[PDB]
């Protein structure tokens, strides 16, 4: 069983039902309603003043609604964080996802949130990437070199960094 | 089971850290037990009770409504924002933002609220206005958690924080409805399990707010008492220790347990 994990997050997919999500995540780790509306929010290990977590959004409140949104914090580590303030400064609004990644480093990023508001269409897809310098990521504490890069339709709309070089 | 100051000395010795603690009678404001009470400690998320105090003050004055919807953007999102990040597309009400900030230490929620009261400078001016001349907020989330050694930014003292909490929750300064609301958000705290709640006896009341920061910073502010009624304010802060989160939580819980064991001694 265990708490929410990166492995479970990856196994959960866009297009899944609420029951499918709960079955992979482990229902005892999850909640809905209250602060989270009709999304499902699942806790991982303790981190900082909260927990690593995943949040799954659905196309509607219906039992057969599908996952159209996946978000996570501290469930996944970057592959090869090579981000630097320099590379961050090379990133420009209007850039493609490919252009951005080539700039910051192909293993510098994880997916913070990804939402298909027109699911199953990709139109208007919004994506937030969490990217990290060599020692910037932490799964249990606080980042020491990270950036938020956000996109609509696969094109960069904005960027923000903390603690880079 | 050690007396509170004995337990604190054991904790500093074991952690190589500095602990700050005040135990204050809620009704009278008298200081009952104190340790490094005039030293500065990073507030971390404990500042959010003061933040929402300032928000409620505006509500009382007719300058704010808890039902007012705030819409925000990707630009506004920072780490540790589980609730505000979920509601990005829809917005959140002021009251929903305070609930997220207090009960779940939601960082972006706190930043959004901070803008409504004039930013860190504005919140600091509110503190000065209620007679707290010590506590200061200088930065936004997430930098305010950096806890660099000797840095006075975003710090309080146990003495000042205890007095300020007493002022916010029990003095003339907020309306009865606002006091009840601030207290209710603290009662509904979701992230404080490993701290005082872990050693709180059956039948006691607790309302609290926690914080965690870099360089070992950790803290809790709480109102608690027997017979399901608040009797005292307890503030415990830790700074400057390389110890694990598990060890830091256990020590704070242990200090809480000592205060409880020696409640009438």
């Amino acid at each position: 069983a265990g708490v929410m994990t990166g492995a479970k997050f990856t196994q959960i997919q866009f297009g899944m039902t609420r029951q499918q999500v709960l079955d992979i995540a482990g229902a005892e780790n999850c909640e809905t309603g209250g602060s989270f509306g009709d999304s499902i929010h699942c806790r991982g290990h303790a981190a900082g003043d909260y927990y690593a977590y995943a949040t799954f959004g659905f196309t509607s409140a219906a039992a057969d609604a599908k996952v159209d949104s996946k978000s996570q914090m501290k469930l996944l580590a970057p592959s090869a964080p090579t981000l630097t303030l320099a590379k961050f400064n090379q990133v420009t609004v209007g850039m493609t996802r490919a252009q951005v990644l080539a700039t910051v480093g192909q293993g510098s990023c994880t997916t913070w949130s990804e939402y298909y508001p027109a699911y199953p269409s990709t139109a208007g897809v919004t994506l937030s990437l969490s990217c990290f310098d060599v020692d910037g990521y932490s799964s249990t504490g606080f980042y020491r070199g990270s950036a938020h890069l956000w996109f609509t339709d696969g094109v960069l709309q904005g960027k923000r960094q903390w603690d880079l070089v | 089971s050690p007396q509170p100051l004995e337990q604190i000395k054991l904790s500093e010795s074991q952690l190589s850290g500095r602990v700050g603690m005040i135990e204050m009678d809620l009704a009278s404001g008298r200081t009952l037990t104190a340790w490094r009470a005039d030293e500065r400690f990073p507030m971390m998320s404990t500042f959010k009770v003061v933040l929402c105090g300032a928000v409620l003050a505006r509500v009382d004055a007719g300058d704010e409504q808890l039902e007012r919807k705030i819409h925000y953007r990707q630009q506004d999102l920072v780490d540790y924002s589980p609730v505000s990040e979920k509601h990005l597309a829809d917005g959140m009400t002021v009251g929903e933002l305070c609930a997220a900030a207090i009960t779940m230490s939601d960082n972006s929620a706190a930043n959004l609220l901070l803008a409504t009261v004039g930013g860190p400078a504005g919140l600091t001016a509110f503190l000065r206005q209620i007679g707290d001349n010590v506590t200061r907020l200088d930065r936004w989330e997430t930098e305010l958690n950096e806890a660099l050694p000797g840095d006075a930014r975003d710090t309080t003292t146990p003495a000042s924080m205890a007095a300020t909490l007493r002022k916010l929750l029990t003095s003339q300064r907020l309306s009865a409805r606002s006091q009840r609301q601030l207290l209710q958000w603290m009662v509904d705290d979701r992230v404080a399990g490993p701290l005082i709640r872990s050693v709180l006896p059956a039948g006691w009341f607790i309302a609290d707010k926690t914080g965690a920061g870099e360089r070992g910073a950790r803290g809790i502010v709480a109102l608690l008492g027997p017979n399901n009624k608040a009797e005292r304010i307890v503030v415990i802060y830790l700074r400057d220790t390389p110890a694990s989160m598990a060890e830091r939580n256990q020590q704070i819980a242990g200090i809480g347990a000592a205060l409880i064991e020696h409640w009438q001694r």
